[PDB]
């Protein structure tokens, strides 16, 4: 993974040593939300509002 | 000494120019490759709709020219229900094609009269181009591809496969096979948040708002009798004015229980009906509707007998339950009869803390349907509902009218080719009529060019491949329909792909857009009066 460093010498280390991982239910469900969030923005080519 | 020929041209040009701005806005969202427009009032109202008529109602236009454009779709949504954006594209583009002819000195009457002549000739070619479809119920497999025409337009095509069986099975289930008609008012649409739009499923019965809350209620009840209960089970009082006089708190329960005996006396006759007919028989259930409220004492009584308790039902939804279940409304408990009980299938209630729905589904003759659209966000509820209401009204004219027309610009390209070669052979109208027919033929070719423009493919290449294919089909002595394929970019067979449009939708689209666009060029001057 991406090591914070600030210690030891150089390089990275196994993330499984600290028992840190992302649950599949969190990652898999976040992909469907991230695609639909950017789809709405790219699909809107015009906006109309009023002064408030 | 003032006599002016300067009245030739006037704000009519601005009337055409104002229509050009509305065209460029509604040109991008036309078709399944279009864009999803978003309008915000500023008070928290956010609606995302690709339909043109829906958006124009929330936007005020000072230009009177665009007012008649929005009013022209009033008859389209109430009859055809589809193609509101296509009609607007035909009105705006026809003004641009006629702009070059006005500057050359062509009088607008010949331009106006030339459109009515081409409109009457288009109706003669429309009867030969249409295809009559049988009323047999074996066409459901063919109706699946036809229903996708309205579905693929308003969504990203990922939810089309989910809503395809729901829309198809909704109309055909309640419709016996005959001429008759179909009624979309019997289909109710409800919404609930905190769920994904991919969970949308078909509902055969009616969905109820307030469900029963108790841990011991049975989850699944198969073959249960529905009984309408019109009496209030809440706390009741003596029929005459009185009061509660108690010296101690123990004496209050004696006077309070005296008024509660009226409710408990009617509950003894209700529980006896369950054990009277199929009491100990397996796969049996007894469900109480009870539109009115429920007292907390009956919660433990109905739980021991596995009786579903419901309260606070909508008055409009009760009229449909009498048709689906068949049980008559029972006002008095003493008059309750065993024949009042109806028929129902397996009833399962989903457990959710926010709301609980009761499924009336799985009936012999429900004669009703419910389309449940659920989504987490606000725009997911409005966008999907727009595709369902447009899909039901598009198929509505498919079952009523036996004629069907291929879509994807099949009729727009073919009609422009027929009217082009037929004008030189007839020559029975006038020599100046060619300006109106050529402008009307070129105004119909914008629809196939608009669909391909949003896809990114060159509109010049698709126009040449279709015209070259139609010339080879005439010399081969056969009938082959050609259409625009947006995914690949080449031509396609509309019969194999399954793109089809109703006859009444395109009939009023060409006729409606012709009269409205012709009346725009008839305006001599724009007058401001009344203030």
């Amino acid at each position: 993974g991406v090591d914070i460093d600030g210690e030891s010498d150089e390089g990275v280390k196994d993330i499984r040593e600290e028992n840190i991982y992302d649950m599949l239910a969190t990652k898999k469900f976040a992909i469907n939300v991230a695609t639909e969030a950017a789809t709405t923005v790219l699909s809107i080519d015009q906006i109309i509002m009023a002064k408030k | 000494p003032k006599a002016e020929s300067l009245r030739r041209d006037a704000a009519l040009k601005v009337n055409v120019t104002s229509a050009e701005g509305l065209q460029s806005v509604l040109e991008t969202n036309l078709g399944p490759k279009g864009t999803l427009k978003m309008l915000v009032d500023g008070a928290g109202n956010i609606k995302l709709t690709k339909d043109g008529k829906v958006l124009l109602t929330e936007m005020q236009i000072q230009s009177p020219t665009a007012v008649l454009i929005a009013r022209a779709a009033a008859a389209q949504d109430e009859i055809t229900g589809d193609g509101t954006t296509t009609v607007v594209c035909l009105v705006g583009e026809l003004l641009r094609q006629a702009h070059r002819f006005i500057q050359e000195g062509v009088h607008p009457r010949i331009i106006t009269d030339g459109f009515e002549i081409a409109r009457k000739e288009s109706m003669k070619f429309l009867d030969e181009f249409k295809i009559s479809k049988t009323n047999l119920s074996n066409d459901r497999e063919f109706l699946l591809q036809v229903a996708r025409s309205s579905l693929l337009t308003k969504v990203d095509a990922d939810l089309t496969e989910v809503l395809t069986p729901i829309v198809t099975d909704a109309v055909l289930s309640v419709y016996d096979a005959q001429a008759d008609n179909l009624d979309l008012h019997m289909v109710e649409i409800m919404q609930m948040q905190h769920l994904s739009p991919k969970d949308t499923t078909f509902i055969k019965g009616l969905v109820l708002d307030h469900g029963g809350r108790h841990p011991d209620m049975p989850t699944r009840v198969k073959n249960a009798y529905v009984l309408i209960l019109n009496v209030s089970l809440e706390y009741e009082k003596t029929e005459v004015n009185s009061g509660f006089f108690y010296s101690s708190a123990d004496q209050r329960d004696k006077l309070a229980a005296s008024e509660r005996k009226f409710v408990d006396a009617k509950l003894k006759k209700i529980i006896d009906l369950k054990n009277e007919v199929c009491g100990m028989d397996p796969d049996k259930g007894f469900v109480i509707i009870n539109q009115k409220g429920i007292d907390p004492m009956s919660l433990d009584v109905f739980a021991k007998h596995n009786i579903l308790a419901l309260r606070r039902a909508k008055r409009r939804n009760m009229e449909r339950l009498q048709l689906v279940t068949g049980g008559e409304a029972q006002n008095s408990v003493e008059d309750l009869s065993p024949q009042i009980l109806g028929f129902s299938g397996l009833v399962y209630q989903e457990t959710i803390g926010e709301e609980k729905f009761t499924y009336v589904t799985e009936n012999t003759d429900p004669k009703s349907c419910t389309i449940l659209i659920k989504g987490s966000t606000h725009y997911a509820l409005a966008q999907t509902k727009d595709a369902v209401r447009d899909g039901l009204r598009a198929v509505a004219n498919v079952l009523k009218d036996k004629n069907i027309i291929p879509g994807a610009g099949a009729f727009y390209i073919a009609l422009s080719r027929y009217l082009r070669s037929a004008n030189m052979n007839k020559l029975g109208a006038k020599g100046k009529t060619k300006t109106g027919i050529e402008a009307f033929a070129e105004a119909l070719l914008v629809i196939p060019k608009t669909l391909v423009k949003n896809s990114g493919f060159d509109p010049l290449d698709v126009l040449a491949m279709v015209e070259d294919e139609l010339d080879d089909a005439q010399d081969s002595d056969e009938t082959r329909y050609v259409g625009v394929d947006l995914n690949i970019g080449d031509s396609c067979d509309p019969t194999i792909e399954g793109i089809w449009d109703s006859y009444r939708v395109l009939r009023n689209a060409i006729t409606g857009a012709t009269g409205i666009a012709s009346n725009l060029l008839l305006c001599d001057e724009l007058l401001r009066a009344g203030r």
